[PDB]
């Protein structure tokens, strides 16, 4: 038996023990990491982007459980199925068992003067710029937009598939100006349009589309124009208008909606700039080859005209490929940080041995999120942890290697068991403090509501804990392996004429720059510093705090980009879909919030909060009951007194679904007896019905409805809600409100508000049976908002919490503590102010970086910290040249591959790669800045000397 | 004015399946199904069923065949007083009519008139098309069959 005395004497006399156990364990991890789990799907990447266990999401969670189990022998129906079956059985039993007795050509406009269908947002669609800059509204591009969908999607050899067909020998036509050109003016295609009928057609749509403008047009007119031979009369409106619906499927869909302004353009031919083509093709995953084949690498022009945006359905379908081609740009970045960390540790065995601790420490991460933590889900954004530990991993090896050669340096005669105690004595708590304070930033996101958010802030903290164990074990171990072997075994000729003369004139010119130039700058311009940085602090709070400010969300979430801006998909979603009539009204314009309020089932989660894909199980209430007297008497005064706030929209137009108990009542009273067949539910009977009356006759009501009217029920109407037996389980109540649909975060706040609160105090009245109910409306989207709020602040809150208490660990004295969070509150809204000028919201990935913003700014004032009360001088000034000698060198190199780790993901094509990417590069140039020059001016004005501000242990 | 169709004629003159016609089929639906709770029953007065099956199958179609069937029950009661709309087979379950079918998602329905009067098919088949089904085809001498696009 002879174990080494201590960790040091481990380090130093048995290294490869050390890297052998590290290595075992990696590939341990890695093993079991690719075989047990089932692997990441990325296939939508808005999976996770919801609230779990807030009072609106439990509700809406429970509404979509209620949806999912509404329907023929489901958990709840509409429809008594089980007395509508036995009553079927009862007529066959009376009739039925003795009365039944016994036992390609293109499309021609002359031939075919129609489209197959009206154009709607269930097709492919592409939309058109001009090239030139001119109107769109010219033969040439008229032209160009058929040769383009000729050229680009009907030539494809799978649009024959595709394609919509009356016969087949011909696919239907495309929705584009030139077709309607056609039947307007009666050519055979696009092809054979002439300057008259554009100038015709023009004309047409200028005498016409007031009454598109003033709503008399309408899509309707036409079908029984169609049939009649003689005239029209199903419109006040001029009869040519009307001649195919051609004018109002222009406007309503082909052109942009600056085309026929209401100030109309009388003066000169109007500026149509974009034009709208649908493809009778279906959207969706069957569109990805004409995609891939000929549109992903096209240049989208003829010169004539050019395709700025496309609506094929395949957005997230696309998404997974560029997600898995884009991770070339952080191997480049890995390259590139391998290629600085040679230069700096004149060794590449010491450099690509980091680089493998680095790689180790995600892999390793892996297994304890998915093995040991039992991480069912892994968000996309999980691949962005990549780009930050290539970035920042690199940031302890920079310190202990600086450490090891001031320990070689002091200490020549050393053994090696000393110099690894020494060098870890210096260097193992810095190097911890700057770890965990952005291992910490990231667990912080763990408070979030939001499913995603606290899985990336999980995996996250987790590699950059893991990759400072192997920076305390690993690269100690690598270290002494080089001095005691690799310090031997060391275009060959030119070697020392050019490679070490050129790494001896790099490091004495960097050597000098940090001890003679670096201290010069920041000593003798320092009240300038000190005026700069606290000018650009006071211009950050008031770009995040007074005007503007951060804004949440503006899109609603299925239009979430995921792209660059440039890309025509993202074009399309936000910048096109509102200028079109068809995408406008899809959008709600008009749109009222319902009030929906439901009775017998409970308002919960019981899914996994951090599964996506686990929503739970319906919850029945037992203690429900509609048919007591008591409850009909009060749903129906409910009903009553809701219809009487100044919420509620009272409409003309009744609504027999929206209070079931009323209309039920009024068919009661209908029925005029005078057989024993409708004994029980005859109109003599006053409205409190016996309870067995009351369950009886509302099936009677409801197969009588669904028998006498072409109306159907279905599960988002209002209504009862039937078990298995056809035993009421549920009721659902709807009204319509007086607030309209916004994407508004005050304004839906005011409505959820006004009208919770008073549902929630009528409710505290209610009958036993009745006193459990919830209401819901259209408030994901809302939930979502208010969620990115709550969980940022208090993410945020936690995060500065951390980086001010360990700052005090760190040095044990408050003026240098308190000069550290001040040059660190600079750097955060500095960094943080930038994001709000380059027009950032507080969306998910934004959010999750304002809390790492705090954590990451940490590093470089411990650094600078440390080296300051180390400092032998007894003066201010000598402690900042030693502080800044001693340690400038290696934040540089922090600082430098973290912002070329960010820099690299520049070309990237995916949204959450190029934003991560932006925020590495500014938030490394403001935190060295701040450190560097603003918290060293600090120090050299007012900086503690003796035992000034030292706190007692 | 109308005109019946002949033996084998079908009206969007194109295969089935076909995007004009009555579009993809989706998958086969089993009473264990999570798809089967979007079956609806038809219990309309104005249709006789022949469930061969008596397990009610016939009844079990889609909405929107569901709206077609009762827009047609209409027409034929309208072109002939007395006379019915019949179906022999809605939604099977028996597997009896192909390795892939729209009867075996409910967006198909086998029919004749109440009497069984095989001279009237061919106007039951116009009839059809008028109610609105989205294919209609001649099959046999034995019945009519009509089927539905997916909601
Ligand atoms: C555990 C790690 C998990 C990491 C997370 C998951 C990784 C998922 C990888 C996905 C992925 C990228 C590989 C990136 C490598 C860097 C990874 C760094 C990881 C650091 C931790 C695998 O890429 C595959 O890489 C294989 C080699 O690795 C290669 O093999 C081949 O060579 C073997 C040897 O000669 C040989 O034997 C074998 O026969 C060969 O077939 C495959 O053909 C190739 O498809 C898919 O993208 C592929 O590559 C490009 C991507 O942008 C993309 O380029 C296109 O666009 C460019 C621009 O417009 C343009 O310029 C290019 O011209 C154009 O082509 C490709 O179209 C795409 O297909
Ligand atoms: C889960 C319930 C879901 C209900 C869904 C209803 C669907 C619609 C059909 C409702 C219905 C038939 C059903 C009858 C059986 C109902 C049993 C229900 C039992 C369970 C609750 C109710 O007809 C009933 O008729 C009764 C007799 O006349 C009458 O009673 C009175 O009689 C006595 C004093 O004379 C006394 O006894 C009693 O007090 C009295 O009031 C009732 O008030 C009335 O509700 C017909 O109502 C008509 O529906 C039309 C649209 O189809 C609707 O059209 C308009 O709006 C459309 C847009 O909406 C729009 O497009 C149209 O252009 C537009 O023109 C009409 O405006 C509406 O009138
Ligand atoms: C690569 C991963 C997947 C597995 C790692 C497990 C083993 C291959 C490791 C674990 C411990 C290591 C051993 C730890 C200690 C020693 C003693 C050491 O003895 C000496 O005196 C040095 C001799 C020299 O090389 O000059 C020689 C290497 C050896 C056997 C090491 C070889 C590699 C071992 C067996
Ligand atoms: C377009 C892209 C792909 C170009 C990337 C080029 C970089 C990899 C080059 C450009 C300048 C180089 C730097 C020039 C000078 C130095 C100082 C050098 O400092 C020392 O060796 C230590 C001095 C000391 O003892 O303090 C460390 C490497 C570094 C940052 C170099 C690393 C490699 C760099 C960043
Ligand atoms: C970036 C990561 C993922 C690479 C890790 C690759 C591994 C397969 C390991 C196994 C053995 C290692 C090698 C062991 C010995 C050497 C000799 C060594 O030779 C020198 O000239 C050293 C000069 C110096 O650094 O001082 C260079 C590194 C290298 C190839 C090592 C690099 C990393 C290797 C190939
Ligand atoms: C090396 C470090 C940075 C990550 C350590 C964990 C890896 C072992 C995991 C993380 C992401 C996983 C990848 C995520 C996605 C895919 C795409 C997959 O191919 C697909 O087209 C199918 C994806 C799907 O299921 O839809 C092949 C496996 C692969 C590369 C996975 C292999 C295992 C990976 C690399
Ligand atoms: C996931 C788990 C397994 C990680 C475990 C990490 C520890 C094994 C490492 C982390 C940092 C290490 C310490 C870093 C610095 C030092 C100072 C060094 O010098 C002294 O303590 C001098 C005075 C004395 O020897 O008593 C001795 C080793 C020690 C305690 C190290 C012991 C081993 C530690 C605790
Ligand atoms: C421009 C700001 C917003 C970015 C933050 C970094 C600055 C603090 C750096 C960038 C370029 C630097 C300047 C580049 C070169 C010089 C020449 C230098 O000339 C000398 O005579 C001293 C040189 C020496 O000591 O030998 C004086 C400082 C100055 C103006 C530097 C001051 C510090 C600057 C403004
Ligand atoms: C962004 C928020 C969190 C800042 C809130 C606190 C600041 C307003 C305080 C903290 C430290 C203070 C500074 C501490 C040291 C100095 C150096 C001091 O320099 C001199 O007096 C130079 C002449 C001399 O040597 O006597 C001038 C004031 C100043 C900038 C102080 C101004 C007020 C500061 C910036
Ligand atoms: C404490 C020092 C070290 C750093 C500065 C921290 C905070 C003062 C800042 C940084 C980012 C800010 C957040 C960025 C974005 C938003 C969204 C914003 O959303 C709204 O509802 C605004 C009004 C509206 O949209 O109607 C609410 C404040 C909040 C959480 C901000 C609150 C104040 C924060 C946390
Ligand atoms: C020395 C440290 C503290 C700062 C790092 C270097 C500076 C040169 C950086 C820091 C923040 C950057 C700015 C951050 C945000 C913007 C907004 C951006 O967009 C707009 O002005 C238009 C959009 C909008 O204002 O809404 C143009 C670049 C600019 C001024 C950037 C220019 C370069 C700046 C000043
Ligand atoms: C915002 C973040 C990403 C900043 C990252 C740190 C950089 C500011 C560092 C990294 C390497 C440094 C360079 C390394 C070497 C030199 C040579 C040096 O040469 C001399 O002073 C000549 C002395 C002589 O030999 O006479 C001038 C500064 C410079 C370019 C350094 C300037 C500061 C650099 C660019
Ligand atoms: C950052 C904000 C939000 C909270 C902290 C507010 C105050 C408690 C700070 C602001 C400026 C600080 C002062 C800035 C400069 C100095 C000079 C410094 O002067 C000495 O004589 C040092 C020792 C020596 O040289 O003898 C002693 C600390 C003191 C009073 C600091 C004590 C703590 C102060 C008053
Ligand atoms: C107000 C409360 C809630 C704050 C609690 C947390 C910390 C901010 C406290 C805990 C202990 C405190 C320290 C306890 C003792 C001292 C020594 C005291 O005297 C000296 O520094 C001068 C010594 C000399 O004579 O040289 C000045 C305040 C200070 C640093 C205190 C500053 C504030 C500290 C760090
Ligand atoms: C400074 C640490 C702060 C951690 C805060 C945090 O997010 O904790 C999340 C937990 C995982 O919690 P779960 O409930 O998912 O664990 C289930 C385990 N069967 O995971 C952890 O606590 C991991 C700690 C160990 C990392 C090496
Ligand atoms: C265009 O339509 C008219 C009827 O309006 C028809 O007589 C004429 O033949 C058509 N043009 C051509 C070239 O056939
Ligand atoms: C696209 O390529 C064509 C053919 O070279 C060219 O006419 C057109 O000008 C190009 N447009 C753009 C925007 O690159
Ligand atoms: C209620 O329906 C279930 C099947 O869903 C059945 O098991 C139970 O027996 C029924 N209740 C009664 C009282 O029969
Ligand atoms: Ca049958
Ligand atoms: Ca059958
Ligand atoms: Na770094
Ligand atoms: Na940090």
């Amino acid at each position: 038996f002879k174990f080494p005395r201590s960790y040091a004497a481990l380090l130093a006399d048995w290294p490869v023990v050390v890297l052998g156990m590290c290595t075992l364990l990696i590939v341990v991890c890695a093993l079991v990491g690719v075989l047990v789990p089932e692997l990441p799907d990325f296939s939508d990447p808005l999976l996770g982007f919801e609230p779990r266990g807030t009072t609106i999401g439990q509700r809406l969670v429970t509404w979509n459980n209620m949806m999912r189990n509404t329907g023929y022998k489901a958990t709840l129906a509409n429809y008594p199925y089980k007395y509508a079956e036995e009553q079927a059985r009862s007529h066959r039993d009376d009739r039925w068992s003795d009365d039944h007795h016994e036992r390609e050509v293109d499309w021609n406009f002359q031939k075919d003067s129609f489209f197959c269908d009206v154009p709607s947002d269930g097709y492919s669609r592409v939309v058109f710029a001009s090239a030139g800059g001119e109107t769109l509204w010219n033969l040439p591009a008229i032209k160009s937009m058929c040769d383009v969908d000729n050229s680009r999607i009907r030539s494809h050899p799978q649009f024959s598939d595709l394609c919509q067909r009356t016969t087949a020998v011909s696919c239907c036509p495309s929705w584009t100006l030139g077709n309607y050109i056609a039947i307007l003016n009666n050519r055979s295609s696009c092809q054979k349009i002439v300057e008259r009928d554009v100038s015709h057609t023009l004309k047409l749509l200028r005498t016409c589309a007031k009454h598109y403008q003033n709503g008399t047009l309408g899509p309707d007119c036409w079908d029984k124009a169609a049939r009649r031979k003689d005239q029209l009369k199903c419109t006040n409106v001029p009869r040519k208008c009307t001649k195919y619906n051609a004018v109002y499927q222009i406007l309503h869909y082909l052109v942009d909606k600056d085309f026929m302004t209401p100030k109309t353009a009388d003066y000169a031919v109007p500026a149509l700039k974009y034009s709208m083509l649908f493809s009778p093709t279906e959207k969706g995953e069957s569109m990805m080859n004409i995609y891939l084949d000929n549109f992903e690498n096209w240049n989208s022009s003829d010169g004539i005209t050019t395709v700025t945006g496309i609506e094929f359905g395949i957005k997230h379908s696309l998404f997974q490929d560029y997600l898995l081609m884009d991770t070339v740009y952080p191997a480049i970045a890995i390259a590139i940080v391998l290629l600085i960390m040679c230069v700096y540790t004149k060794s590449m065995f010491i450099t690509l041995m980091t680089m493998f601790a680095i790689i180790s420490s995600l892999i390793v991460s892996y297994f304890l999120y998915r093995v040991v933590f039992n991480f069912e889900f892994f968000p996309f954004m999980n691949l962005t942890a990549l780009i930050i530990l290539v970035g920042i991993g690199a940031d302890d090896a920079f310190v202990l290697c600086d450490v090891w050669n001031y320990t070689k340096f002091d200490k020549p005669r050393a053994e090696t068991s000393e110099a690894v105690s020494v060098t870890l004595q210096h260097a193992a708590l810095s190097m911890f403090v700057t770890s965990f304070t952005t291992a910490a930033a990231f667990y912080a996101n763990y408070v979030s509501n939001i499913t995603a958010i606290r899985c990336f802030g999980v995996y996250a903290g987790t590699a950059i804990l893991v990759n400072y164990v192997l920076m305390v074990t690993w690269l100690p171990a690598v270290i002494v392996l080089h001095e005691r072997y690799l310090l031997n075994i060391f275009c060959w000729a030119v070697l020392c004429q050019k490679c070490r003369r050129v790494l001896f004139a790099v490091s004495e010119a960097s050597r000098i720059f940090f001890e003679k130039v670096l201290p010069c700058i920041v000593i003798k311009f320092r009240y300038l510093w000190l005026i700069w940085f606290l000018a650009l602090t006071v211009g950050g709070a008031y770009i995040v705090c007074v005007n503007p400010k951060m804004k949440l969300p503006s899109l609603e979430l299925s239009e979430f980009q995921v792209f660059r801006s440039s890309h025509p998909f993202e074009r399309y979603d936000a910048e096109f879909k509102k200028l079109f009539m068809f995408e406008r009204v899809h959008h709600g314009e008009e749109l009222h919030m319902p009030i929906t309020v439901i009775w017998g089932v409970s308002p919960e989660d019981s899914g996994d909060p951090l599964n996506p894909k686990s929503k739970g199980e319906l919850t029945l209430d037992s203690t429900f009951n509609i048919a007591s007297p008591a409850s009909q008497a009060w749903i129906l005064h409910f009903c009553q007194k809701l219809r009487n706030q100044t919420f509620f929209h009272q409409t003309e137009q009744q609504d027999f679904t929206s209070c079931f108990i009323e209309t039920f009542k009024q068919w009661m009273e209908n029925q005029d007896c005078d057989e024993p067949a409708l004994y029980p539910c005859c109109s003599h009977c006053s409205f409190p019905y016996k309870q067995e009356v009351f369950e009886l006759c509302i099936k009677k009501a409801i197969m009588e409805l669904d028998r006498s009217t072409g109306y159907h029920l279905n599960n988002k109407t209002p209504g009862p809600r039937f078990d298995i037996n056809d035993t009421i389980r549920a009721v659902v109540l709807e009204f319509q409100s007086t607030f309209l649909f916004t994407l508004a975060y005050e304004k839906m706040q005011q409505f959820y508000k006004e009208v919770d609160s008073w549902i929630s105090h009528e409710l505290s009245s209610a009958p036993e049976g009745l006193s459990r109910g919830w209401f819901v409306s259209n408030l994901e989207f809302y939930d979502l908002q208010d969620s990115l709020s709550d969980g940022t602040l208090i993410a945020m809150g936690l995060s500065v919490a951390v980086a001010f208490s360990v700052m005090l660990l760190t040095t044990w004295n408050i003026i240098i503590s308190l000069y550290a969070i001040v040059s660190i509150a600079g750097t955060i809204f500095v960094t943080v102010g930038s994001l709000v000028l380059l027009g950032w919201e507080l969306n998910v990935l934004e959010s999750v970086t304002i809390s790492v913003a705090v954590g990451l700014s940490v590093d470089f004032a411990v650094h600078y910290g440390v080296a300051y009360r180390l400092a032998p001088d007894p003066d201010r000034e000598g402690k900042v040249i030693f502080s800044l000698s001693r340690m400038g060198s290696a934040i540089a190199m922090a600082a430098l591959t973290t912002f070329v780790a960010g820099a690299m993901m520049m070309p990237s094509t995916v949204l959450a790669y190029t934003q991560l990417g932006t925020f590495m590069m500014l938030v490394m140039c403001v935190s060295w800045a701040f450190a560097t020059f603003f918290f060293q001016c600090l120090c050299r004005c007012l900086g503690p000397q003796g035992t000034c501000g030292q706190i007692p242990f | 004015k109308l005109t019946p169709l002949a033996y084998k004629q079908f009206i969007p003159n194109v295969a089935e399946k076909t995007l004009g016609a009555s579009g993809r089929y989706e998958g086969k639906i089993t009473r264990n199904s999570e798809r089967f709770k979007e079956l609806t029953p038809n219990y309309n007065p104005d249709i006789i069923f022949k469930d061969e099956e008596n397990t009610g199958a016939d009844r079990l179609m889609t909405q929107r065949c569901k709206d077609k069937l009762n827009a047609l029950a209409i027409s034929v009661m309208n072109q002939w007083p007395g006379v019915k709309l019949r179906v022999t087979e809605g939604w099977d379950e028996d597997g009896h009519h192909s390795e892939e079918s729209l009867h075996y998602e409910g967006r198909a329905v086998d029919i004749t008139t109440s009497d069984r009067d095989r001279s009237k098919y061919g106007m039951l088949a116009r009839l059809a098309v008028e109610a609105g089904f989205d294919w209609v085809y001649y099959e046999s001498k034995a019945h009519i069959h009509c089927s539905v696009k997916a909601e």
